[PDB]
């Protein structure tokens, strides 16, 4: 496979490690499955910190019989022990959901990336591509930026 | 057997001895593969000795025992100086090896495993002796010099008794 | 009549890939796997329980009585091999029971392995 | 349902409900849903085990464990794992080790039945109409539901052990 | 067909297809079934009064100690409507709509429209869509109440 919709511009077919000189046809959309949901999930997580940091902590109680004004929660690693195990596991059973609704088992319509969203859905003018190609090439850049910020919040101490 | 994947310019075809005169193509697979495995575990027993005498490990071995990396003896010593329980995970972990991943199929090539790649490399591919005639051959050169020097090694340790500088003059 | 315990795939299965029976198997190959295994079982009841189980050595004593027991087994083995001779291991246009004896050979020779190695273990562990 | 018909009257509330709230199963193919079962069943059977060991060590009979600590190890079978000696947790690791490279490689299960690690299928008959016997069927079903029944039982047992005592 | 209303068309500014349009239907539906029992609950806490008590776990003999709109909690019935939401997801993983053949029909089990008062389609399936939608605007403008205006009543 060399002609998928990862391939940019800045760098050709991109495996140095070789992972396409035995990976299988199935295998490709599977990683590429992988790739999709790591990249939305890290577009997600990216904005999840630098949106608390500008943006002000939410308004709110969080927990309405523990007293968590968002504020005592930091924005970055350590906030894990902050939130509490319940909207650790509410937010765990909603993104539970988002994988046991409409499957994405091999072969299905899940498994290429496509779940239903089309909050951009272009009338084909040759940018099917381009948005799917961006979408890509965005979750590998926030893939990078949240293991640098990851990094950041950590070795630092505390936020960046 | 002339041809097959371990003949090389110093000695040809060197069978000195003679104990594959006859086809016996059976007893040449298994030979083969033992030669493989006996040269990839030498190749890495002998890195292991080696590495340990300029570099350890930062850790602990068994923080329950206040037995650090450091104070492992190097050489056929700490064998009666790793706790018991160690040496025993290490055992389970390359049974493991040996029935799962490396596990050699008799369909495929001597050396062959259906889970690693091209140099040993974890996560693999199918064998292509063909194209891969220079390193396949490469390897068990490698592993027949490796199995020299790591009996060596071990022999210098049980007569010098130590893996120091007189171990190795 | 077919059982479960003998019949079944996995019984069958099972029976058909010990070292008796696998296929693809030198005599010698099956000998050495049975010895072994028989050659590092039988240093326990010895090294333990013995009548020297105290004794600050305790487990030589267990190896030499292991590998006293490979022994008479494998003289057993000779007898019956000299006395019955099995055919089903020899090759073709052999002496027949030859394929036995190398069997019964070589399992002596694995018994005195397995007990070595499992000596081994115990002293060095 | 067409390839679902191969694992079809054997769950649900009742025998014969495909449950499948998700499409875990529908455009899968015949093999992969064989399979599932496969990994339902070894999930299943083995939580069975796993709910008897957890009661038979929660109530205060962990002998070996107590005569190798020599002494008597916490019932908490969470808390008893820990006092059991490395050694014994190895060998139990390896003696499993042993059984699944037994049953996969050297005796493998059919390829139509990966479930009959024991291998009935060559002796079994499942297919005949007595009524005395050929309740193989319901006999699978006691199976899958008390192991349905155990895989969720022996979660609540760890996820309560480990949070809330 | 269906909730079409009468003030306004297809009141899509924004599916507009067909099996699109059934996986939203069964999402308004569902949507609007829980704010009117959500809308008639909330209001119940209230005139009438915190109705509950009997032995509860670790609430035993509870009187909804679980006050105010949003209920707060400290192990008082607020911790109980986590059963309240465990069981809520047994009608929804075996009453559901996965065999749910039509946009929210779950067979009319408790047989209220087999003549005992609703019907099939016309302004009954219509009436049940527009009812919805009314609640589930004003269970969420009555929770701005109770965040930032008060409580309920
Ligand atoms: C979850 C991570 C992930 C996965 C599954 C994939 C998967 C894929 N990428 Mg991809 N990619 C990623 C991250 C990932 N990518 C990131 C972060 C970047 C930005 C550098 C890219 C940039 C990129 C380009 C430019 C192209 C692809 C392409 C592809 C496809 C074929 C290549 C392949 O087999 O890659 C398999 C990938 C893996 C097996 C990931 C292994 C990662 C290793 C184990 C670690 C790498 C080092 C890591 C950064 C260390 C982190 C440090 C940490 C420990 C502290 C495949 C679908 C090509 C394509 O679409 O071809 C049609 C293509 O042209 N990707
Ligand atoms: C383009 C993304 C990006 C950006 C803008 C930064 C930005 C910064 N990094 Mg950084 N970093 C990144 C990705 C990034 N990082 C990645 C992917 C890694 C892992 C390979 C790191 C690993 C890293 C380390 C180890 C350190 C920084 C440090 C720094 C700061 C100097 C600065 C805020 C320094 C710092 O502030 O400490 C954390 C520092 O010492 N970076
Ligand atoms: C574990 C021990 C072991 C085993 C089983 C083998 C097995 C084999 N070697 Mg070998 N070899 C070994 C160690 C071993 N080697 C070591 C340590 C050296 C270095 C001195 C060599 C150097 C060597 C050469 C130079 C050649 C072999 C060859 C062979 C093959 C035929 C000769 C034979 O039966 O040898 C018993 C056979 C597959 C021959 C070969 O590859 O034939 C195709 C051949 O030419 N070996
Ligand atoms: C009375 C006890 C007894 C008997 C009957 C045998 C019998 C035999 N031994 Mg033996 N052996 C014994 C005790 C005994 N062993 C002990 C105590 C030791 C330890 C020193 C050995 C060490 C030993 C070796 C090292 C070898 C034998 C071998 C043999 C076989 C010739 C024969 C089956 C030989 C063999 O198995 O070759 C086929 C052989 O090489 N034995
Ligand atoms: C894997 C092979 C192996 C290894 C590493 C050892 C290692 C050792 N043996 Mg040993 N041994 C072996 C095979 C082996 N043996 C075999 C096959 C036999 C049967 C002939 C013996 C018979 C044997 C005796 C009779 C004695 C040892 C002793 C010893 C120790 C000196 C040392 C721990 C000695 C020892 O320390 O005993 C306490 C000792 O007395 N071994
Ligand atoms: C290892 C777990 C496992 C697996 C692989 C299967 C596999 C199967 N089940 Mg099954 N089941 C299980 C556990 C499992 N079951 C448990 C614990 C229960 C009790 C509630 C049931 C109850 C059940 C019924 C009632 C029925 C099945 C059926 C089936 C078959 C259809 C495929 C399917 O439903 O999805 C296969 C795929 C999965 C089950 C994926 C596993 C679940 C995913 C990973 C998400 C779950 C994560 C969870 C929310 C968080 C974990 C903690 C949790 C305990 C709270 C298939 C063979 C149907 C059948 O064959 O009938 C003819 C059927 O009617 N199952
Ligand atoms: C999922 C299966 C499973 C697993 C992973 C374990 C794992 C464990 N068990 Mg266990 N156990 C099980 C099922 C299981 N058990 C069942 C079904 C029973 C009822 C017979 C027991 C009865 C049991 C006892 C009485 C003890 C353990 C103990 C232990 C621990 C040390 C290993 C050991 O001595 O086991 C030994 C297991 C047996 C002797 C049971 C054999 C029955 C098998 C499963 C029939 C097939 C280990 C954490 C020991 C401990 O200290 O616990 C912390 C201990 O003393 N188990
Ligand atoms: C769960 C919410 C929900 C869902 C899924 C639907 C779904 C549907 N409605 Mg519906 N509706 C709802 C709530 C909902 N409604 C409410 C509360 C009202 C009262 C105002 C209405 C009033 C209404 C009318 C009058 C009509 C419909 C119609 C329809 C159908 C087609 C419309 C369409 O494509 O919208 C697609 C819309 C979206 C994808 C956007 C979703 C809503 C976004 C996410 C937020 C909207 C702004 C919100 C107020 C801000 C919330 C703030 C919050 C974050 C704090 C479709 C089945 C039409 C119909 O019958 O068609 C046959 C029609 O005529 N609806
Ligand atoms: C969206 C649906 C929904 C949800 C999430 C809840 C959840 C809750 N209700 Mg509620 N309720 C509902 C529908 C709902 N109910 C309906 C339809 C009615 C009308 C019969 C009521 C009538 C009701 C009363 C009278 C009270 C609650 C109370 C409560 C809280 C404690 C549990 C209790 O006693 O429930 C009782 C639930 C029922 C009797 C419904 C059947 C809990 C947070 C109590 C509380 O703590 O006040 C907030 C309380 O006093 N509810
Ligand atoms: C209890 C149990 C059981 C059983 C088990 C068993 C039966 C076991 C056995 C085990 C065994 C029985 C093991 C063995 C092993 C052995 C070994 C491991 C050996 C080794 C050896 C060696 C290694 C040797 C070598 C050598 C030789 C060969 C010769 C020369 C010298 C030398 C030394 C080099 C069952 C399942 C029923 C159930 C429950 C549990």
């Amino acid at each position: 496979f060399e002609s998928e919709l990862g391939v940019q511009a800045p760098t050709g077919f991109w495996d140095p490690l070789g992972f396409a000189k035995d990976g299988s046809m199935k295998a490709f959309k599977r990683r590429r499955a992988s790739e999709i949901k790591h990249g939305r999930i890290a577009m997600l997580a990216t904005m999840g910190y630098i949106t608390p940091e500008i943006t002000g902590k939410f308004p709110g109680y969080l927990s309405p019989s523990t007293l968590l004004k968002y504020d005592d929660i930091p924005n970055g690693l350590g906030a894990i022990s902050k939130v509490p195990a319940l909207g650790w596991a509410q937010i765990f059973v909603y993104c539970g959901y988002a994988e046991l609704s409409q499957d994405q088992t091999p072969g299905s319509p899940g498994a290429e990336g496509n779940f239903g969203f089309k909050v951009l859905t272009s009338s084909d003018p040759d940018s099917l591509e381009k948005k799917l190609a961006s979408e890509i090439a965005n979750g590998r850049l926030a893939m990078m930026a949240f293991t640098g910020m990851a990094t950041q919040d950590g070795l630092t101490g505390s936020a960046w | 057997f002339e041809g097959e994947l371990g003949v090389t310019p110093p000695m040809g075809y060197f069978d000195p001895l003679g104990l594959s005169s006859d086809g016996d193509k059976k007893t040449f697979i298994r030979r083969r593969k033992s030669e493989l495995k006996n040269g990839r575990v030498a190749m890495w027993a002998c890195m292991g000795w080696i590495v340990p005498e300029w570099y350890r490990f930062p850790g602990e071995l068994s923080p329950s025992s206040g037995l650090k990396f450091s104070e492992i003896p190097n050489g056929m010593a700490a064998l009666k100086a790793l706790p018991t329980e160690a040496w025993a995970q290490m055992g389970a972990f390359v049974a493991l090896l040996e029935l799962g991943p490396l596990w050699q199929d008799e369909s495929r090539a001597p050396g062959d495993f259906k889970t690693c790649a091209k140099y040993g490399f974890p996560m693999g591919s199918d064998s292509d002796p063909v194209k891969n005639q220079y390193s396949l051959n490469s390897e068990i050169n490698n592993g027949r010099l490796a199995m020299m020097a790591i009996t060596g090694m071990v022999f210098q340790n049980g007569i010098t008794g130590t893996t120091g500088p007189e171990m190795w003059a | 009549v077919i059982t479960l315990t003998e019949n079944g795939l996995f019984a069958k299965q099972f029976l058909s890939a010990l070292a008796f029976y696998r296929e693809g198997l030198k005599p010698w190959q099956r000998g050495l796997e049975i010895g072994m295994a028989h050659g590092y079982f039988l240093i326990g009841p010895f090294t333990s329980l013995g009548p020297l189980r105290n004794t600050p050595e305790a487990a030589t004593v267990g190896l030499l009585c292991g590998c006293a027991i490979v022994g008479i087994v494998s003289i057993g083995g000779l007898i019956f091999g000299s006395t019955i001779k099995p055919t089903r291991f020899d090759k073709d246009g052999d002496k027949p029971g030859a394929g036995f004896i190398e069997m019964i050979n070589w399992h002596a020779v694995g018994g005195l392995g397995g007990a070595g190695f499992a000596h081994a273990l115990i002293t060095v562990f | 349902r067409e390839a679902p018909k191969v694992l079809a009257g054997t769950g649900g509330p009742l025998p014969e409900s495909f449950w499948d709230p998700a499409g875990f199963t529908n455009n899968k193919t015949d093999e992969e849903l064989l399979f599932y079962r496969a990994a339902e069943l070894k999930h299943g059977r083995i939580a069975m085990a796993a709910v008897v060991g957890w009661f038979t060590n929660a109530s205060g009979f962990h002998y070996l464990g107590d005569l190798w600590l020599k002494k008597p190890a916490s019932d908490n079978p969470i808390e008893a794992f820990n006092q059991l000696s490395l050694l014994g947790v190895f060998q139990m690791v390896f003696f499993i080790g042993c059984l699944e490279w037994l049953t996969t490689v050297p005796c493998p299960p059919p390829k139509d039945a990966p479930w009959d690690v024991i291998g009935m299928s060559d002796v079994l008959e499942e297919d005949t109409d007595e009524n005395p016997m050929a309740e193989y069927k319901k006999i699978q079903m006691q199976e899958l539901n008390n192991s349905r029944l155990a895989m969720v039982a022996i979660i609540g047992l760890i996820v309560q052990a480990t949070t809330t005592g």
